[PDB]
């Protein structure tokens, strides 16, 4: 189309271009139009015809087959100069096609008849030879199991052939290297499938070049990277080492070789071709792991394999070393099963070699002046770096390696980057060495806390994290408690180590909380001075979260006035900002209210009277008054929302006190302010305590009173596109009963109202708001459902009959109309469960159904496609064929 | 009592 | 595959029909499976067509050829088409004579083949050139153009939506020319049935395909003859069918009326004109063409449905429709009233729909004549012995009468109804059998009738517990029945609560009525459970006494349910000693059955007593605030000891066993807070008895102990500890030789227990020494081949892995996620390697969502670690993949935003091996 | 379904 | 997810 000019060069332009490739993309010698007069939209045409052509495979006639042959090798010759990408394409697209083997049939000896003299032939033919049985079994176009069978065992007998033209290629012009950057793709693919399968390679040119090409300083990366990925495909084609007679020991020496030109390639600092080299040296271990670790120093188990991958794993640019490092897991993964010890041991000196060039590799510069960034790009090498130095750690026993890296602490005066370096491993393998009898893990606590203030920031704050993994050693050891908190408070007061410490506290918090009664108080503290710190805001919640943790395990006695003294720097705020009129945000102070209100949870015995009880009370009115003062803005109600659901959650078995004034006032606030948390708090209410029977009469008035309210928000104009948050949270509110009291919704006037509004949101397209519409409708139905006879099921049997009867019906009417009319087929599954638990209620009454929605449906569909659909659903003995049948059926609209 | 449940019900 | 030699297979073919070892029958029908799937079915079945020797050997064959035309065109080279179709014509020609059903599949593999060769397009107008005028080869030539409209949307065939809507297109360009080849079929033999029914079979084929022109079809003739057997009298049954079905299908296609409006004309007046033709199948007792008939007439209504209710009496709306259908619901056969039933369904939720009065107005009386009819298909034979009979071929169809009766008296009010049928009791002299119709339809209707019209249920009520003991037994027991569905009316006025009690303890004591008693005494326990207090030593008479009565299980079992639920509303006062009268009946018994050693237990079998006392532990559940003594807590602690010596007595019996796990489960839960006495005794003597038989449903009860006590911090160790001391005897059992094969439902049960732990205290497990061997485990447990216990090793993985994904910052996620971590360090890589490998050599395509449910948790809780696992496990793999598929797999895998995407992934990649 | 399910369970409730 | 993720809620336990 000519209105396509912007498209290529404000999207105010491009947005034309781009609607009528959608109206295009569905449709069908139709694409071919262009050309009419050929001068220099091409580019649109053959990305098109790629992906059209494609698709015409299983669309055209064999009449006229030769055709396309034709057609394509007409408009590639012509197209030589467009893009090198644009000739993968139409190789592509040939070759899916020219393979099946209708149309003219022609077997390899066909092209290579042809085609192969012509000189300019062979950058096109190499294409289309290269991505054939490369595209054979493999994807965009389907697997063809059905062609598969014949195919693989001709290109086996035909491959010399292939490689005979490939040596044409090199005497013709192997000079410059788009040719052999061909000559190598192609032949990675004929090694790849295997289709060599013959000792003779050692009689021949091409693998010569491969490697001469790879020992070059002057060649190109593209032809580098080429020749590379062509010496990996060649490994990959080792299946296994001695399926075929070792071509193997010759990929096997050839690798070796290139020591000499990966030394000289890191002495330029050529980077691209030391990755190149690194990348086909692991591929070489990779290929030949098993004979390493099974016959070690013995052929092709031969260690120079590992020699070569530690001589890279020293190199100083980072992303060299990390490519080695799946192999190091994986020879980890295989020493960790034998139990040889000699095939431990051997690989020991090895690993250990590793892990002494991977600790070297996690030293900063000297020059450094701050503490480490864990999002720097040597910052997240570290992580990947720590996590393998975890594993392999463990193959060698953690205790060995911590002992000998706290002895490098301890003698001939090591430099802070180095220090630094051992505090940051040991700080990985703590939390993996033995806590019943190892008094080591205690020299390192107790020299870190008395480590002096004058180290560079670095050392403290690597320290600091070390301490927060020794957190367990502090448990078993809690004469440490002590000393370790005061070390953390004194790191917790400068800005960049701040929130390390806060995160070593919360450790210390959270694995001693049954033995910190003792130092509540100081935690109490740094949580009334929170905001002076200058922490990150995980920082600051796991401080919170922490000291809420260790409030909970408080003798029953202090937590009343231990939890007011928390919460009362932040209900103070409140109070100031109630009386500051607008403007006010007390969100940070309600979510801070929350975090010691989620986690202030004692154990309290029954008749004992809860300690949380007097403070929540005390509270209570601030909170009250602060969401009634915001009740407009639904993002600060809803703040207040969890805040007070927390609120009455702390408060445990005497929930009550509390219950019937929340309810009131989510009524009062929702009635004048449909904001959807307040339906979301209500099934949260309906959840945890809706099996309790004096709670059932409340929570049932509170549903009814926040139904009137919701169903008037939804009648109104595109009300149900314009709050899919209400419809989600009102189904989420009427399935939570459904789970806890399902009887006492089902005797109330409200439930066929809401199965009426269930019904008409299934219009909705929206997938969060379906799912919880589809989930109340399968929750609702299984309540017919009565597998154990023994079971008090009858009256719920009796009212779901009553549901069922008058609205039945419009339900499996509207799912099969919205299946076909109204809602992409995400919804599908769940309709196919809701079809189904209506069929484990009642089938026969289902047939029905199904049989007059089939009828009252809107000539295309046969009343005979009608009539199979029913067959198919009505007799499925699984709810997954309903799915099915759904599916097929909704094509047909 | 019940029959209140009802009666708050009908309205609006 | 070798080809088989020809005279193997006639062998194999005449193994199938006539070895008198009818194992003889599985090997052939296996072996000539294997034939039929095989390369080389395509020339044995043509050879054997060729020889045309006989029917077994030509039905296999051309039933081969079906089957191998439609699934595997495919592997035909495009040259072998024209070959193939004149070798099928060849053979259908040959064999039109042997057998029809030969010829059918023949007909079905020329169809299929002409709808999947496109070179032979027009070939509709072809077979007729070759065929049309020898009057032999009629028979066939309608047995292919009847079946090739039949199979265009068979999915057995493989073609797109392009392709099946040319061929559909095609074929209605052509219709005419096959509606002029019936018509041929019509001047030619027209006289014989054989032949009128492939054609009245073939128009209807092309009818129900959509493609005949209505108005060509209009101005044809052969409607005017379809309708004229339909008159006549002496027709077959066969051909009457094929025309009544033809008649339908005309019907069917015409849903568009106003756009087909000339041709549904004709046949809107040419189904009324069969009204003479049915009264006359009625006076002579044809029951095969009165079927025939409502079924006519009742696709008529459903056609004009909307044209009756929005237009009625006018045009195509007219009201003779129902009125036929009123004739219909008439006659005597009930079979052919219930033909009728789901339009009538369909015009009461119509109208339900459309609340227009002067629509209501008009069709209620035809509702209310058709309830008037519907009422009296209700009465029973006046010559009827017994009780109604409710799984029987009436009571059958009385229930789904009544079903129809309830939803329609709903359109015209159901006070209104209940008043009218209870007049028809009052007035005049009724028989019994029209009084239990009355009792049946009322009692359907009841609970949908109104409380607020308080005053005629009152009246219904009591009159129907003064009747005598002398009336019929069946409207008795329909009494009886009534009465209990009028419990909520009872509740509304309990001076019926004693009269209605000692109607029913009547009933109860007259074993035909007994079970109908027991039913409604359980209804009035439930319904009118406030007022019950004073009647519960009544139950608990019944209860002593309650196998003199001679119930049903279901009947003894709701009596005894009945009377918890009362018991369990009782003053907290009075329930100790009325709950211990209740279960002393049943733990008298078990005492007994300790004291009686010398015997093997067989024919004094504990099971019904044990059942029994769960019934009552599992309903009675007293309100008790925890600064109430728990009345339950007294009397389980009293009957503890005959539990706990009944189960040791019989700990060798895994069925006995579990019925003591299930009682004492339910003693527990009855007890309420009092649990904290009862648990560590349960735990202790499960261990103990698990320990020496490894019955999976002491793991099963331990898992309902930690679903229902794991959120107890002081439960979580004494839990723990039991996990611990269940799996030494559970691993050692699975070491054993096939050990997951022999024993899935301890896999099934101990993966429960693991998982209802990660559910309730995941930290607890978590730090535990046998986190591990559960894992080690699962992992093995991958493998075996068991849905239920496959499902729950999966749950348990996938719940197990979910632990460390901590998507909210702000909980006490950091120890969970830690000891996950150090878990999946360690474990995490053999995890994807099995998984991975069981979806790809182990296990069937069932597995593979929760495979993907698994995988997916992994990639949620560490991406790039997963990454690297799954990488590994594809090298780890043992020409069949290539390392780019391998590669492709990876990355579709862990590119996902969606747990679906793994689980299509996941199945691509498992048909590679 | 199985004998879990005669037990008013975590196996039942849906 | 959504808001109701940041509630310890039957929305995270299921
Ligand atoms: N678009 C609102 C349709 C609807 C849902 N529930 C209802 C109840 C009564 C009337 C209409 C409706």
């Amino acid at each position: 189309y000519q209105a396509v000019q912007a498209l290529y060069h404000d999207p105010s332009g491009k947005e034309r271009a781009s609607f009528w490739l959608g109206e295009l993309q569905r449709s069908v010698e139709i694409s071919d139009q262009l050309l009419q007069i050929r001068q220099d939209s091409c580019y649109f045409a053959a990305q098109t015809m790629k992906m059209k052509i494609q698709t015409s495979f299983y669309e055209l006639p064999t009449d006229s087959h030769a055709s396309l042959r034709d057609s394509l090798l007409t408009h590639i010759q012509n197209l030589k100069d467009l893009s090198p990408v644009i000739v993968t394409q139409l190789a592509l697209a040939i070759a899916d096609l020219a393979l099946q083997m209708p149309s003219w049939k022609g077997c390899v000896q066909t092209l290579v008849e042809k085609y192969s003299n012509d000189v300019t032939s062979l950058p096109f033919l190499l294409e289309i030879l290269t991505v054939l049985p490369e595209e054979v079994h493999s994807r965009s176009l389907r697997i063809g199991a059905n062609r598969r069978t014949e195919i693989i065992e001709d290109l086996a007998f035909y491959s010399s052939t292939v490689v005979s033209l490939l040596m044409t290629c090199v005497e013709k012009a192997g000079t410059d290297e788009k040719m052999l950057m061909k000559v190598f793709r192609c032949l990675g693919s004929w090694f790849n499938l295997g289709v060599l399968d013959s000792n003779f390679m050692a009689n021949n040119k091409l693998l010569a070049l491969l490697f001469e090409v790879l020992q070059q300083d002057k060649t190109s990366s593209n032809l580098h990277e080429a020749a590379s990925d062509c010496v990996c495909s060649a490994l990959y084609a080792i299946e296994n080492v001695e399926t075929n007679l070792p071509l193997a020991m010759q990929l096997f020496q050839g690798v070796l070789t290139l020591e000499t030109a990966y030394h000289m390639a890191v002495a330029r600092e050529d980077l691209d071709k030391v990755l190149n080299y690194c990348r086909i040296f692991t591929e070489l271990c990779e290929t030949f792991l098993e004979k390493i670790v099974c016959t070690p120093g013995q052929g092709l188990g031969d260690l120079r394999t590992l020699e070569l991958l530690l001589i890279c794993a020293g190199h100083p640019q980072y992303e060299v070393v990390e490519i080695s490092f799946n192999f190091w897991y994986r020879l980890g993964e295989h020493l960790y099963k034998t139990n040889d010890e000699v095939i431990h041991g051997i690989f020991k000196a090895y690993i250990q070699r590793l892990l002494h060039a991977l600790a070297r590799h996690c030293q900063l510069e000297p020059d450094h002046e701050g503490v480490p960034e864990e999002t720097d790009d040597f910052g997240e090498f570290r992580m990947r770096v720590s996590d393998l130095v975890k594993d392999l750690i463990f193959l060698i026993g953690s205790m060995e390696c911590f002992a000998q890296l706290y002895s490098t602490l301890k003698e001939g005066n090591p430099p802070w980057e180095v220090t630094e370096a051992v505090l940051f491993i040991m700080a990985a393998i703590a939390k993996s060495v033995d806590p019943e009898n190892n008094p080591t893990l205690v020299e390192v606590l107790e020299g870190v806390v008395r480590l002096p203030e004058t180290v560079h920031t670095a050392v403290r704050y690597t320290s600091i994290e070390l301490v927060g993994e020794m957190s367990e050693v502090v448990d078993r050891n809690p004469q440490f408690l002590d000393p370790v908190l005061g070390y953390l408070m004194k790191g917790l007061a400068e800005k960049p180590l701040a929130s390390a410490a806060a995160k070593a506290i919360h450790n210390i918090c959270s694995v001693c909380r049954d033995h910190m009664a003792q130092h509540f108080n100081g935690l109490l503290e740094i949580a009334r001075s929170l905001d002076s710190f200058l922490l990150s805001p995980e920082a600051a919640v796991g401080l919170l979260k922490g000291t809420a943790l260790v409030l909970a395990r408080l003798p029953l006695d202090k937590i009343t006035e231990c939890l007011s003294e928390l919460c009362s720097v932040q209900v103070m705020a409140l109070k100031k900002l109630l009386s500051q009129e607008p403007s006010s945000d007390p969100t940070v102070f309600l979510d801070r209210l929350a975090v010691i209100f989620r986690h202030t949870n004692p154990i309290v015995e029954n008749g004992q009277t809860h300690p949380c009880q007097k403070v929540i009370q005390e509270i209570w009115p601030v909170l009250s008054e602060t969401l009634n003062k915001h009740r407009a803005d639904n993002r600060i109600v809803e703040r207040c929302c969890r805040c007070l659901r927390f609120a009455v959650r702390c408060v445990g078995k005497g929930s009550a006190a509390l219950l019937q004034p929340l309810v009131t006032q989510m009524v009062n606030v929702y009635h004048v302010h449909q904001h959807s948390c307040f339906l979301y708090l209500g099934s949260i209410l309906v959840d945890e305590y809706g099996m309790e029977e004096g709670c059932r009469q409340g929570l049932l008035d509170m549903l009814q009173a926040l139904c009137i309210p919701t169903f008037q928000l939804l009648e109104q104009q595109n009300g149900l596109q314009n709050h899919p948050d209400t419809v989600d949270d009102l189904f989420r509110l009427a399935t939570r009963f459904i789970q806890r009291s399902p009887v006492t919704l089902l005797r109330s006037q409200v439930v066929i109202p809401i199965l009426q509004w269930a019904i008409a949101s299934t219009t909705l397209d929206h997938r969060d708001a379906n799912c919880s519409v589809m989930r109340f409708l399968r929750d609702l139905i299984h309540t017919g459902v009565a597998n154990d006879h023994e079971e008090d099921f009858e009256l719920r049997k009796e009212l779901i009959g009553q549901v069922m009867n008058q609205l039945g019906q419009q339900l499996v009417s509207q799912l099969l109309h919205t299946c076909c009319f109204c809602l992409p087929p995400y919804t599908l599954p769940d309709v196919a469960e809701v079809l189904w638990e209506i069929m484990q209620v009642d089938r026969p009454t289902f047939c029905r159904w199904l049989e007059n929605s089939l009828k009252g449906l809107p000539v295309t569909v046969t009343h005979k496609q009608l009539t199979d659909f029913h067959k198919q659903v009505t007799s499925a003995e699984e709810c997954k064929q309903v799915c099915w049948a759904l599916r097929d059926f909704t094509r047909l609209f | 009592d019940r029959s209140s449940g009802g009666s708050y019900r009908d309205s609006y």
